[PDB]
């Protein structure tokens, strides 16, 4: 699996790697496990790895044993790490979708979980009764990205190639309502919430376009020409004032202030920028992944 | 049976899930070329040089599994309608990239999606692929009967779902294809994958995929409904509407997981199996005609030409119309040679065209059916006939039937006739010239006599089919008009159409016709209330006849004599299609046009539009006398 599809770091130092297969004989995908971060992408010396039946489109951590992941086959799975982190053991896989599952993300308590579709549908998964709770057709079009809000459970954002950005409340009759700037701009691509004030967000468009938006507002405060091709991924840093980490279909990656302005950019990957997750450990360590099958970690001024 | 395919997004080991698909009991696979998710540059540095391979290899099928099993799909990460010109250029690219790996495979038919109102530079990109090379790759339109847009669920807080009647609005997924298909100018090659969403729209809707070229019907395993066991079933409308599609042969290809997790993926093939074997098992007409669906033939012309034999024969192998011909006579005997007059009277009985003599049988089995005498001649052009008739006449009807090998026009008969019987009516009646032979024939009917029939006459329909209007534009030949295939009528069971108006009459002729001023050319105007947002394609014709008081003749649907197929409607084509919207009236208009030599029919459209007069001076189509 030469095709890294998710790059996230643990509260630990730890690294998780979600990769897929784009060509060749077999479609297939993998998880892996790496205690030394300097150490990857070597299979060798990696702490624990395992094939999925299927490719990955998206993954996320479940605490720090639990991973989520939205397979090709339209199922979501989850895998329970071993108890010495050895092993990677299936906890449950369900075949809830009629489509890839493009996207996922854990809502702010951990026992819940939505799920994006290119099949248009949003879902919300109970983690621990392992079943769907709710079921929402909101959008016209295949379900682009989805990311939990922070710190409420009910609330969310979802966007989609309906040029629709959604912010749900599972609150209330009509969950889900339409935000962003004044005309139908170009497609949304990746959702960031911001880690230090809930009320707003940024969002990255198909046309290289990273927008910053309050919702409180409801309307577009900021936005800037980052790179030349679709935003890919859009990653906050852990930093008392955070940088915000844009990723892009033009292989860089670009490191942004509070006012969307480039402080850093590197050309370091010669594929595709899929994720990225900052350290832990060190606030200024950056780790990029890509298509090239490279594991680049950046220095950040 | 039911031809059923698989529609996968997702395919691993593709040995192993065509090895899969297969024993859940698919006939094909529907899957992607390259991986979906997989996009691909090729224009910014340094994406584009990206190491292969692409995608799998070509040695992972044999060819005859590439050109049988698998239905390609194109990415759906392919974007030839962006907004964004750098992903125009970039999806341009990767849909020949995936188009031509296709057609490298020779894959029996590709998918794309109608998913939006503007398709115009993707329908440009396929009609250049297709207008590339001549190849039996066929282009199945991924088009949804309801628009995703239509069909959210109304949680949208600040953007609700309209409740608000919208009957233009409820058909905008076709006026999608139309426009699609209408760009790639009716390619043979193009045709609809309709996709059915869980709640089904307005029958109405659902009317406009009549006439439509559906090679495939896509079923997701959501619209199933779980049943008191756990089986999947679909809603009574759902079914209804399978029976609409199974009588167009659609391939049905079952897309989304299992969501009935206590089966297996045999269960939703399996309903579909059950559903199409336990539909109205086939009658007389449907059974005959089951080779001739859509299938355009030039009208025949048993006057101008001599018919074969296997073609009198088919004529003959239809019981009820000599039924109904031995009853005509069976009365008119009865009502002309009074009780008491039965043996000092005999009938002086003329069949005018008696082909092999199933009328000649006919008139024999009616008088004895009836006590009455009868003398019988066959008056017959067709002299390969005539040896059958004489055959006949020579080893079992002896000297009451007189065969006589004429044109009835020019025959000198020796007395005059109580009862001529002509069967010598086409799908149009008029169109193979009854009036002009029956006419010439007249001067030798008693001053008192019967004609079976007495009357006859034409009707005509609206109609819409792409298909249909697809198979006339492939009736073009080197060497005259290239519209002249427009110009001139084709006998076809119409199958995949859709009648707009109900049945007009059109001409009307009556024998014996005793008026002073016998004149058989016409000129009538039809007004078509039409109630849908259609495409005229042409005119359905059909017939009605009195042979003699309440024993009549139709193929006109309405009316339709029970299990008789000697006939077929008769369709009249349009050059350019016209647009109807909405309880607009269609004004057509029908000439009769004859001189010494010819009978043609001119036809123009004046409304909603105007229309070329077709087949002006029989150019294109005429009827020998
Ligand atoms: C009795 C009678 C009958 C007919 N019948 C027809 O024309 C007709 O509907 N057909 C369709 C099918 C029954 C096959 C024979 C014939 C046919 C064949 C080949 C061709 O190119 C055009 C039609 C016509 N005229 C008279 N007089
Ligand atoms: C039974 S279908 C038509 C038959 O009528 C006969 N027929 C058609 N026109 C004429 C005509 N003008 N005179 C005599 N027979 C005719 C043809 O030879 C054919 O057998
Ligand atoms: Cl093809
Ligand atoms: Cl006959």
């Amino acid at each position: 699996e030469r095709q890294l599809e998710a790059a996230r770091y643990r509260s630990d130092g730890a690294l998780l790697l979600g990769a897929s297969s784009l060509s060749g004989r077999c479609w297939a995908g993998s998880l892996w496990l790496f205690k030394d971060p300097c150490a990857a992408p070597n299979e060798g010396f990696c702490s624990a790895g395992v094939q999925t039946e299927a490719g990955v489109a998206d993954l996320t951590w479940v605490g720090e044993r639990g991973i989520l992941v939205a397979s090709d086959s339209g199922a979501v799975e989850l895998w329970e790490l071993d108890e010495n982190e050895t092993l990677i053991v299936s906890k449950f896989c369900k075949y809830e979708h009629d489509d890839i599952v493009s996207t996922v993300s854990v809502l702010s308590s951990g026992t819940q979980a939505v799920s994006g579709s290119k099949d248009i549908c949003i879902k919300v998964w109970d983690l621990a009764q392992q079943v769907v709770l709710s079921s929402y057709r909101a959008h016209a079009a295949q379900v682009t990205c989805v990311a939990a809000s922070p710190h409420k459970d009910s609330v969310f954002l979802s966007c989609s190639e309906d040029n629709r950005i959604l912010l749900w409340d599972t609150r209330c009759p009509k969950p889900a309502s339409q935000i962003g700037c004044s005309a139908p701009g170009y497609l949304p691509t990746s959702l960031a919430w911001h880690p230090q004030q809930s009320e707003v967000f940024v969002f990255g468009d198909e046309n290289g376009t990273v927008s910053l938006v309050d919702t409180k507002s409801t309307s577009c405060v900021l936005s800037s020409a980052v790179h030349s091709q679709c935003v890919t991924g859009l990653v906050f840093s852990p930093h008392s004032v955070p940088f915000l980490a844009s990723l892009s279909e033009d292989c860089s990656l670009a490191v942004l202030d509070s006012s969307l302005s480039e402080l850093f950019r590197s050309q370091a990957h010669r594929d595709f920028v899929r994720d990225a997750t900052w350290s832990p450990l060190n606030h200024s360590l950056l780790t990029t992944v890509g298509w090239d099958h490279q594991v680049v970690h950046h220095v950040v001024p | 049976r039911v031809s059923s395919g698989r529609d996968l997004n997702c395919v691993p080991e593709i040995a192993d899930t065509l090895g899969a698909v297969a024993k859940q009991g698919f006939d094909f696979l529907c899957m992607p070329v390259f991986h979906p998710r997989f996009k691909r540059e090729f224009i910014q540095e340094p994406a584009k040089n990206r190491p292969g391979p692409q995608t799998r290899s070509d040695l992972l099928l044999s060819g005859r599994d590439w050109n049988t099993l698998i239905v390609g799909k194109l990415s759906p990460w392919i974007r030839p309608d962006s907004k964004v010109e750098k992903i125009r250029r970039n999806s341009e690219a990767a849909m020949l990239q995936e188009l031509n790996f296709g057609a490298y495979l020779g894959l029996p038919a590709f998918l794309l999606p109608l998913n939006q109102e503007d398709n115009t530079n993707l329908a440009r990109v396929l009609t250049n692929h297709i207008h590339t090379g001549h190849h039996s790759s066929m282009f199945w339109m991924r088009v949804p009967l309801v628009a995703p847009e239509d069909l959210r669920d109304d949680i949208i807080e600040n953007a609700p779902t309209t409740h608000t009647e919208e009957y233009s609005g409820e058909e905008k997924t076709w006026m999608w294809w139309h426009n699609f298909r209408t760009l790639c100018d009716y390619s043979k090659r193009i045709a609809v994958a309709l996709e059915i969403g869980a709640d089904l729209p307005s029958n109405h809707v659902i009317d406009r995929w009549l006439g439509e070229p559906i090679k495939a019907a896509i079923l997701p395993t959501s619209i199933f409904l779980t049943n008191k066991k756990g089986f999947p079933v679909l809603s009574k409308m759902h079914q209804r509407l399978i029976f609409r599609l199974l009588k167009l042969e659609v391939q049905f290809i079952i897309t989304g997981t299992n969501h009935h997790s206590e089966k297996e993926f045999c269960s939703y093939l399996q309903y579909l199996e059950y559903l199409s074997q336990n539909r109205p098992p086939p009658n007389a007409y449907e059974l005959f005609a089951k080779g001739y669906e859509d299938y355009l033939q030039s009208p025949l012309q048993p006057l101008m030409d001599n018919l074969e034999s296997q073609t009198y024969e088919v004529f003959e192998k239809d019981p009820i119309k000599y039924s109904q011909y031995q009853q005509a006579i069976y009365k008119c005997l009865l009502d002309r040679v009074p009780e008491e007059e039965k043996d000092t009277n005999v009938q002086v009985l003329m069949v005018l065209g008696a082909g092999r003599g199933p009328l000649v049988n006919a008139s024999l089995r009616a008088a004895k059916q009836a006590d009455r005498r009868i003398k019988l001649y066959a008056v017959e052009k067709n002299p390969n006939a005539v040896v059958t008739l004489e055959n006949w006449q020579f080893e079992e009807w002896g000297s009451q039937v007189t065969v006589v090998s004429s044109d009835m026009r020019e025959w000198v008969a020796p007395e005059k006739a109580d009862i001529i019987v002509s069967e010598l009516l086409g799908s149009f009646a008029d169109n193979e010239l009854s009036p002009e032979c029956l006419d010439g024939a007249q001067h030798f009917l008693k001053d008192d006599g019967v004609s079976i029939p007495g009357e006859y006459t034409s009707f005509l329909a609206p109609i819409s089919s792409s298909k249909l209007y697809n198979e006339v534009r492939a009736c073009r030949e080197k060497d005259r008009d290239p519209e002249a295939q427009f110009e001139m009528p084709y006998v076809v069971r119409l199958h995949n159409f859709h009648q707009l108006s109900a049945p007009q009459p059109c001409f009307t002729f009556s024998h014996p016709n005793r008026d002073p001023m016998i004149d058989n050319n016409r000129y009538c105007t039809l007004e078509f209330p039409v109630e849908v947002n259609t495409v005229l394609h042409g005119f359905a014709g059909y017939f009605e006849t009195v042979l003699y008081q309440d024993i009549t003749l139709s193929i006109r649907p309405e009316t339709h004599s029970p299990g008789m197929f000697s006939w077929f409607p008769i369709l009249f084509p349009i050059k350019q299609p016209i647009t109807v919207r909405e309880g607009q009236t269609i004004c057509v208009r029908f000439w009769r046009c004859s001189n010494s030599k010819k009978v043609w029919y001119e036809w123009a459209v004046t409304a909603p539009v105007c229309s070329a007069i077709h087949n002006p001076t029989g150019r294109s189509y005429t009827i020998g006398l």
